[PDB]
RNA sequence: AACCAGGACUUUUACCUUGAAAAAAUUAGAGUGUUCAAAGCAGGCAAGUUUUGCUC
RNA sequence: UUCGAUGGUAGGAUAGAGGCCUACCAUGGUUUUAACGGGUAACGGGGAAUUAGGGUUCGAUUCCGGAGAGGGAGCCUGAGAAACGGCUACCACAUCCAAGGAAGGCAGCAGGCGCGCAAAUUACCCAAUCCCGACACGGGGAGGUAGUGACAAGAAAUAACAAUGCAGGGUCUUGUAAUUGGAAUGAGUACAAUGUAAAUACCUUAACGAGGAACAAUUGGAGGGCAAGUCUGGUGCCAGCAGCCGCGGUAAUUCCAGCUCCAAUAGCGUAUAUUAAAGUUGUUGCAGUUAAAAAGCUCGUAGUUGAACU
């Protein structure tokens, strides 16, 4: 990591979602590997933003090093980022907790048994206890 | 189509051929190396000339 | 998904596989160009045959036909850009005269050999796998890359590696240890 | 000779269709002999149950014992003959071994000097051939 | 079969949508609306594969449900809304207006008209007849109904709307020396002038059209859309203006632009 | 009347040319450097400011 | 042609046309240009294989249309179903059973038995495509992601750098090297950064990472077709090969063992169905005196072909 440069193409400002999108390519011929946080900081330093409303994905390297291509998004009014960016990107960047949900197969089975059980269920269980105790 | 046969005589020779041993050999590269090797010795290193026979399986 | 992914066979075997004249011809061609096997010969022959078939179909039509002129210009321009067709005699009749050697002379193997830095033809084959050759700004490793019109002056060495330096190591470090 | 009129397509087509049955290849392909009369049903391979072993005599100018086997097909129960490629393996191939049969090459014709043989053993008892002759793989317990 | 279909297929979608063969097995399947499913551009396609304001179905749904995109002066919250020929998609957030017109090759391209010239729309009337109480009414190509039209308006005439106050503003007859843009067939998107009209009883009618660069062709009546008079097109035509340059013309032009540009 | 021009003019065709109309995928094939290729329908600028964009 | 087959009249039913049905009236309708019946080892098409042209074979299968949910039949809801992950009745299966009874349909996604020559996980996810809904948020075995396979396709790794007496050739240059040293080392082992819903894989990438078991590349053939043995041991018209010819009765180039070479190469071989061969299905483009085939002769209808001239 000696000298890496960033270049943006296909720049476009989207006022419908309050964001600005670009295609980011980074040149790093000197045997340098790049994370995502540092590129987020570089995009934060540019465009005089807070560096907290920058979301980048892609960032796939070419053969034998050289140039790496990816997509970058910046957001004004960072509440726009929170309300528009998908949850998986939010939990990837660390701005949203990972919601603890049970497996999909378990949810399917619980829905099936809940459907088979008519009504609420507590009253049915009490009646079953009355008959079986 | 004939009702005739000696089931005992089947496999007569196989049971009487003596079994010999095999001499260990160093590894010879195969594939592209063998193709390249035969190309290198295909026109130059020849002893079967004078006649044009080009016998790659000599007999004596 | 909804639509199939198109695929095709790029090599065709000959009808007679044990004729001496052809067998010696491929033997000489493989030795000259450092071909691993006959698959490269089949692919080059099939590509040349398809080019010949298109040329024959175009030459069947009369002169100044809009379809013939458009397609004939397209194949000639593609061939000269790839360098297979000579800068002169672009008249849709010498494309048939083009042979396998013309296709093979634009291969990455021969081109680097004529440019030097090879010392052999099989040396190039053992050299491309080490990613020592870059074509412009891309380090190509396939022997059949085929160099374009402007890549002749851009066939360069790799910045890294023992030839380029940059701490080669590996076997060198093994020797340096003891 | 043949009609050469601009409206003789019906005559040419009818004559071609009628005479097309003369060819043995077309007759076989359209009469379904590979399924009805054939021991198989167009299958390339099949399984059978061994019945016995026959040393069929060789026709002129030869005379030999070819240690062939009489087999019963699993899917149909019909009795046919089979040939053993490897030498001296008669003791290895026993009866009721759940053998696997395939064709020979002439698509339903006898091979060489032995009449009545059209099928050969590819696998026996699930161990296959080319292994019990070199002792690479031995037969399983039954 | 056994009921209407609700799933379309990628490959089964119209070719002019320009959808990738891979990356998805299903197509937008436009919902019922003003335009036919085979002659319409879905709003999701327009806002994703044409304008690229959105990248995913969630993104385009959020854009549409924010009540920002308006079609013909009215906000549309439908994802696969069938926006077809001559529709004014007004993005009031940024302040841009688009008029859906066919490209030089017939595909639905992107055209940008100003704030003015976006408050009107030309409709080819489909049938004119008198309805209840004897009152007259006409129906147009986009499934619009207009009551009390001018008596001069007949079948195959192009009328001008407002999209905020309705009512007819101007009307153009169908005859010789009228600017027409083809909206179907092998010449869809080409602009020219009516020259000759044929007549067939019980079948389609042939209209001969000559473009600005002196090229004459023929097309069916159902593919002819009147867009203005001679020397005055009542809409802003896109680049190309319906001239239909051939493959050789496109090739030498592309070579001319390439290099330094 | 006909003399000029305009709308229809096949009695009825086969035949030939051309046009309209008519799924996509497929095939041939245009363009484009998935490092070549089977591919895909993407893409390109610019190596001195890393360019609040432009161009197929 | 009854118990509707052809047409007419009238009526009923259908959302609507209609012999769809009903009553009456006439005997009509198709057919050697093949009606009708039968077989189909027949879902149809875009299309696929072979490739001078013409042709031949296939299409169960990523798209479109049709039928079906063990077999028929009937019906409610609903705009839309004769729906079967809706119901009713019968038949053939299988099913708990206090023997009174309830009752069910994987040709949906995984998985199981059996028939089989023949075909995979009882995995993850709604992130991408789109669909449904009261709906910016829910669901989707649609779909996407992964896991096992010998094969359907595309790219290349098994190496090369020297000394080496000699065959030499020409002081320039290959060869086996019972030999070694330094070189270029890539798969793997393992924390990183990308990738991804999260992972696998991919590109970059902490570092370790070959000297002969290196980290041993095989399948068929060597009489011809069709390429490569009168080389050596064992049997000896036997064992056996052998697609065909053909070899095997002591000198076996074809039998089985060693060696070498040949074609292909992570592929080779075998079996079957098809295509080219096949100008042996011939329209292009066969043949009929003697090899297969001019009817014993004549008349002559469909059919084919039809002198010249406007």
């Amino acid at each position: 990591s000696e000298a890496v440069t960033i270049r943006t193409r296909k720049f476009m400002t989207n006022r419908l979602l309050q964001r600005k999108q670009m295609v980011v390519d980074i040149l790093h011929p000197g045997k340098a590997n790049i994370s995502k946080n540092d590129l987020r900081e570089k995009l934060g330093q540019m465009y005089k933003t807070d560096a907290s409303a920058v979301q980048a994905f892609g960032l796939r390297t070419h053969y034998g090093g050289g140039r790496t291509t990816g997509f970058a998004l910046i957001y004004d009014d960072v509440e726009a980022m929170k309300k528009f960016e998908p949850h998986y990107r939010l939990v990837r960047v660390g701005h949203a907790e990972p919601i603890q949900k049970v497996a999909r197969q378990q949810r399917k089975q619980r829905k099936n048994r809940g459907k088979k059980v008519f009504g609420t269920g507590k009253r049915l269980a009490k009646r079953k206890s009355k008959q079986q105790d | 189509g004939k009702v005739h046969g000696s089931l005992a005589r089947a496999g007569k020779v196989k049971s009487q051929t003596p079994k010999v041993e095999k001499q260990e050999k160093p590894k010879q590269p195969k594939g592209r190396a063998y193709k390249r090797l035969l190309y290198v010795r295909r026109f130059v290193n020849v002893t079967n000339m004078v006649g044009g026979k080009r016998r790659m399986n000599p007999s004596s | 998904p909804s639509a199939p992914r198109k695929q095709s066979k790029t090599y065709k075997v000959p009808r007679r596989p044990f004729e001496s004249a052809r067998l010696d011809a491929e033997l000489k061609l493989a030795g000259e160009y450092g071909l691993r096997n006959k698959h490269e010969i089949w692919r080059v022959a099939l590509t040349l045959s398809k080019i010949r078939r298109a040329a024959r179909e175009l030459l069947t039509l009369d002169e100044k036909d809009p379809k013939r002129l458009f397609e004939g210009n397209a194949i000639i321009r593609r061939l000269v850009r790839l360098g297979i067709l000579d800068e002169s005699r672009m008249k849709l009749d010498y494309v048939l005269a083009l042979r396998i050697e013309d296709f093979l002379e634009r291969r990455l193997q021969t081109q680097v050999f004529k440019l030097g830095l090879a010392k052999s033809i099989h040396h190039a084959r053992v050299l491309i796998f080490q990613r020592h050759i870059r074509v412009g700004k891309q380090i190509v490793n396939v022997p059949s890359f085929v160099v374009r019109l402007d890549a002749q002056k851009h066939i360069d060495f790799a910045l890294s590696s023992p030839y380029g330096g940059g701490r080669p190591g590996r076997c060198k470090r093994k020797r340096l240890r003891s | 000779g043949k009609p050469a009129g601009l409206n003789a397509a019906r005559k040419l087509r009818n004559h071609r269709r009628e005479e097309r049955w003369a060819d043995a290849h077309y007759k076989k392909r359209l009469l379904g002999t590979a399924y009805k009369s054939s021991p198989f049903g167009g299958s390339s391979h099949a399984k059978g149950i061994v019945v016995e072993k026959i040393g069929v005599e060789a026709k002129q100018p030869n005379s030999a014992i070819r240690k062939c086997v009489r087999v019963q097909l699993i899917k149909n129960g019909k009795k046919v003959t089979a040939f053993v490629p490897h030498d001296g393996c008669l003791n290895f191939v026993d009866e009721n071994d759940e053998v696997l049969l395939s064709g020979f090459g002439r698509k339903g014709k006898a091979k060489g000097d032995i009449p009545g043989v059209r099928f050969k053993v590819v696998k026996v008892a699930g161990v296959g051939l080319s292994a019990l002759f070199h002792e690479k793989k031995e037969k399983p317990r039954a | 079969v056994r009921g209407p279909k609700k799933h379309l297929k990628r490959v089964a979608a119209p070719h002019h949508w320009l959808l990738d063969k891979l990356s998805g097995t299903y197509a937008p399947k436009p919902s019922p609306g003003p335009h036919k499913a085979r002659e319409c551009l879905p709003l999701i396609v327009f806002l994703r594969n044409r304008l690229k304001y959105a990248l995913n179905g969630r993104e385009v749904k959020a854009i549409l449900m924010q009540r920002l995109i308006k079609v013909d002066g009215k906000v549309r919250t439908d994802s696969t809304f069938p926006t077809g020929f001559m529709d004014v998609i007004s993005v009031d957030k940024t302040g841009e207006h688009f008029r859906l017109v066919y490209d030089i090759k017939g595909r639905f391209t992107v055209h940008r008209i100003t704030a003015e010239e976006a408050k009107y729309k030309l409709c080819k009337v489909k049938r004119v007849q008198l309805g209840a109480k004897g009152v007259p009414f006409l129906v147009t190509h986009d499934g619009r109904t207009i009551r009390y039209p001018d008596p001069l308006i007949k079948v195959n005439d192009t009328i001008k709307l407002n999209l905020e106050t309705n009512k007819i503003e101007s009307f153009i007859k169908f005859d010789t020396s009228a600017q027409v843009m083809v909206t179907g067939g092998r010449n869809m998107g080409r602009v020219g002038t009516i020259v000759h009209r044929e007549h067939h009883l019980g079948s389609f009618e042939i209209i001969h059209v000559k473009d600005a660069l002196d090229r004459e062709f023929a097309t069916r009546l159902s593919n002819v859309f009147v867009i203005g008079e001679t020397g005055k097109s009542w809409i802003s035509l896109p680049k190309g203006k319906g001239v239909k340059l051939s493959i050789t013309e496109e090739r030498d032009r592309r070579r001319a632009l390439k290099g330094l540009a």
